[PDB]
């Protein structure tokens, strides 16, 4: 909504544990 | 050339030294090789003894042909050509040795030459390797082709460059010959050669695609590993770039691969398991499949088990068979959404509840799998499976643990969807009791999975909040580094989920300490510090006055990132060849902290901001190569613009025509957060603002009537446009017309508070300079005002003022058939608050 994007969430979702 | 005994005995000498078991001596022989590396003659020597010494052993001649190569990649620039020629003329003419270490040497030095240097500095290499193929001595094509595969590993491009006159014209057509050859080794070379041009969609392949084609099917019949590895990556590759030339032969092609997906060669199999990676993407698949389906699912499903060594070794990771199992099966389940469900549930069932815990795994994995896809349709099932899982979080097995763990979280969705008490309660609480499992694996998966469930859960989390938080810190003692990494961003999530609940002095004095304690251990080089950063942005807006003890050095650390980067830049761009280019993500995280900072503090970070040069290193971020680094600057921006716009003001006339150059809708990103950024300042200048409007103006206009831009986009936009036409509704209402419709679309979808107040403030007006500007499209402005649930008191005046305004200028029957139309809510609210 309104306000500014970051890119944060997405760079903690690429960090995150996956089995492939 | 040279060489003379004396010369040849003391290299020699020095050579044998090298191979001495003694440590001392070693020691030695590195700095007396150090010395002789910068003569260029010493060069002469050692390719002297690779190829011309028979005299010597084979690991003597090969070690000395390697030394050389190392000074062919740090010393290549300073050879003169006499040496280099030498080399050369020598390596080529040494290709077949009979000796397999010997030829394996001359190969690295070829194929390092054209590397480093040669690039187009080699004319002819390429030319005499290709005749060399023509050559009898069978160790001579071999070595040659071997030479060519790795050029064009590295070297791919050389088509679609063309800095030497297009070479692949004739190397390309010159390798399906040699598909026919009678030794394995030879097939393979040409194939992977091929190989390298297919993504490229190379001109001198895609024009001779049939003979290629062809000469594959010729070779589908092969039994040799290796051509079996290769023929199978052609296939994949062609799948992806020339799709209308292998319909025709896709059945017996899904039966090739079928088949070599069951190789008990596992890299055969890896190779086999691409395909169905990418026919999935193909809008072709369901009809390409029909017939093998049933057996696909199956063959899947059980390539998705750990390998007998990978079992070993996570006792005591890449890409493999597993991973590209559980990716084609992921993507298939999003092609085939519901209809997949059949097919696997009867595979699941005897995997799931299975007495060998490799084959229970592996069934929770599938599980997790098929979850995007099949979500409809396991819903039904979720109401057993669930439970089951919480249990198998304290299966006794680590990687059971682990793994379920990440196929719960990618049921998230479903389970925050239900009453609390009955699934997410439970599923937290074994979560955080398996964030500190005593098992490594387990702790980031579970660590992971927490996550995510989080940003799912959002205030959900709040009752639970002193509980969750009393894991978390534990943890801080308990992990080694490598977790403390998903630990931040664990937090980093956890305080963007429950926003301001997370302001409370016993949580501050837990969480806080150890924090700065891992801040003060890191380096400013250490990219460790991306997640503790991006951790520290969210906390601060989070915690925001709670913050105020902090706040002095992360600022002034972060500027100084920021500063240090630039300079790094401008030294880097100054001498390429002397100083590193530096690692911008170090400025991205810099400037996204500052600007939570800022966002938390407001008007607290003006004591710090009044310190520093911030500014002056925005100017140049803003006008930085890297989208990501404007969009960063342009946020920190707006940040700044709200919190202490006293030292904003006098970059303004800079700052607004680089704003102006950034409304470019390709970057999302920079192109919202530039749009926000000049809302905000418009509001802070006023009137002031009226020189900067054009500038501005018609690319709003222009972004706002476009198709497929993003909800949030759009939303920004039509605030801004809102913002600048109540400060100078003068420049901005003659294009109400224009904007309008869109504007109120996107809008009344928003949330009532200060930015929507603020821009329907602009919106009015606007109306009232220009009514005619909204009479046509009246209808759009009654349901943008119909969506206020609270609205000011003065704003609602000005919303009745012009609708009483708009039902007298058109009369009480027009009026009443144009009212009509109103849906019930809509026709209703305009009486409650407006008597229209």
């Amino acid at each position: 909504g309104p306000g500014k994007m970051d890119s944060r969430g997405e760079h903690r979702q690429d960090r995150r544990e996956r089995p492939y | 050339w040279k060489p003379d005994e004396q010369g040849l005995q003391q290299i020699l000498q020095l050579l044998k030294e090298s191979q001495s078991p003694d440590t001392t001596i070693q020691r030695t022989v590195q700095q007396k090789l150090e010395q002789l590396n910068q003569y260029p003659d010493f060069n002469n020597y050692l390719i002297f003894v690779l190829t011309k010494l028979k005299s010597e052993d084979e690991p003597t001649r090969s070690l000395s042909g390697l030394i050389l190569k190392n000074n062919v990649k740090a010393h290549f620039q300073n050879f003169p050509n006499g040496v280099t020629d030498f080399i050369k003329s020598e390596c080529l003419n040494n290709i077949g040795d009979s000796s397999p270490l010997i030829r394996a040497t001359v190969g690295i030095l070829i194929t390092t030459i054209a590397s480093k240097g040669e690039l187009q500095n080699w004319p002819d290499l390429l030319p005499k390797l290709c005749s060399l193929l023509d050559s009898e001595d069978y160790n001579t094509c071999e070595g040659a082709f071997g030479a060519l595969q790795k050029i064009c590993e590295d070297s791919a491009e050389i088509l679609d460059s063309d800095v030497l006159d297009r070479p692949l014209n004739i190397m390309i057509p010159k390798f399906l010959q040699f598909f026919k050859h009678s030794s394995p080794k030879i097939r393979s070379h040409a194939v992977a050669c091929v190989n390298q041009f297919i993504i490229s969609r190379t001109q001198a392949l895609m024009l001779h695609i049939d003979s290629f084609i062809e000469n594959l099917f010729a070779l589908a019949g092969d039994e040799e590993p290796e051509v079996r590895k290769n023929v199978c990556r052609a296939l994949v590759m062609l799948l992806e770039v020339r799709m209308d030339r292998l319909l025709p032969h896709m059945h017996n092609i899904v039966e090739y691969m079928l088949q070599r997906t069951q190789d008990q060669d596992e890299n055969v199999a890896l190779e086999a398991c691409e395909f169905w990676l990418t026919l999935a993407e193909q809008p072709i698949c369901k009809d390409v499949l029909v017939r093998h389906l049933p057996k696909l699912i199956p063959v899947l499903v059980n390539g998705m088990k750990y390998s007998d060594i990978d079992i070993i070794l996570l006792k005591g990771s890449d890409w493999n068979l597993r991973k590209c199992s559980a990716a084609a099966l992921d993507v298939l389940a999003n092609v085939y959404r519901d209809e997949l469900l059949p097919h696997i549930l009867p595979l699941l069932k005897e995997l799931l509840f299975h007495h060998e815990w490799v084959v229970k795994e592996s069934g929770i994995l599938v599980l997790g799998a098929i979850a995007e896809g099949c979500m409809q349709g396991m819903i039904p099932y979720l109401p057993e499976l669930i439970p089951h899982l919480i249990q198998c979080l304290s299966d006794k097995k680590a990687l059971v643990r682990s793994i379920t763990c990440w196929t719960l979280s990618r049921y998230a969705h479903w389970v925050v969807s239900q009453p609390p008490d009955t699934y997410l309660k439970p599923l937290m609480t074994e979560l955080l009791k398996r964030i500190l499992d005593s098992n490594k694996r387990v702790q980031e998966a579970a660590c992971s999975a927490f996550a995510t469930l989080e940003e799912e859960a959002c205030t959900e989390l709040v009752p639970y909040l002193a509980y969750i938080l009393d894991t978390l810190v534990f943890a801080f003692s308990k992990y080694q580094h490598k977790n403390l990494l998903i630990l931040y961003d664990a937090i980093g999530t956890l305080a963007d989920s429950v926003g301001h609940h997370l302001n409370k002095p016993e949580y501050i004095q837990m969480l806080m300490p150890p924090l700065i304690q891992k801040w003060n251990m890191l380096k400013d080089e250490d990219k460790d510090l991306f997640p503790l950063l991006e951790c520290l942005s969210s906390v601060a807006t989070a915690l925001q006055s709670g913050f105020l003890p902090y706040c002095e050095p992360v600022y002034q650390r972060c500027v100084n990132l920021v500063q240090k980067t630039l300079a790094q830049a401008m030294l880097n761009n100054a001498q390429p060849d002397q100083y590193e280019a530096p690692d911008k993500d170090f400025m991205i995280v810099a400037l996204d902290l500052l600007s939570g900072l800022a966002e938390g503090l407001g008007g607290n970070i003006e004591q710090l901001v009044a310190r520093s040069n911030i500014l002056t290193l925005m100017y140049q971020c803003m006008q930085d190569k890297m989208p990501e680094v404007r969009q960063s600057s342009f946020a920190l921006l707006g940040d700044l613009t709200k919190a202490c716009f006293q030292h904003v003001k006098p970059c303004i006339a800079d700052f607004m025509p680089i704003l102006g150059t950034n409304l470019n809708p390709e970057f999302i990103s920079v192109c919202n957060n530039a749009t926000w950024a000049i809302g905000e300042i418009s509001i802070q200048m006023g009137i002031e603002m009226q020189p900067y409007i054009p500038m501005v103006l018609h690319q709003l206009v222009e972004i706002i009537n476009r198709p497929n831009t993003p909800k949030t986009l759009l939303e920004n936009t039509a605030i801004t446009i809102g913002r600048l036409g109540y400060v100078c509704p003068q420049e901005v209402a003659p294009m109400l017309q224009q904007f309008i419709r869109p504007w109120c679309t996107s809008l009344r979808n928003i949330r009532d508070n200060e930015e929507k107040d603020s821009a329907f403030r602009g919106i009015c007006t606007m109306i009232s300079v220009n009514p005619s500007g909204v009479i046509q499209d009246f209808i759009f402005f009654c349901d943008a005002v119909a969506s206020w649930i609270n609205p000011k008191d003065d704003l609602r005046d000005m919303f009745c003022k012009i609708l009483h305004g708009f039902k007298n200028q058109v009369g009480d029957e027009n009026w009443r058939r144009f009212s009509d139309q109103f849906p019930l809510p809509l026709k209703e609210r305009l009486a409650a608050f407006y008597g229209v």
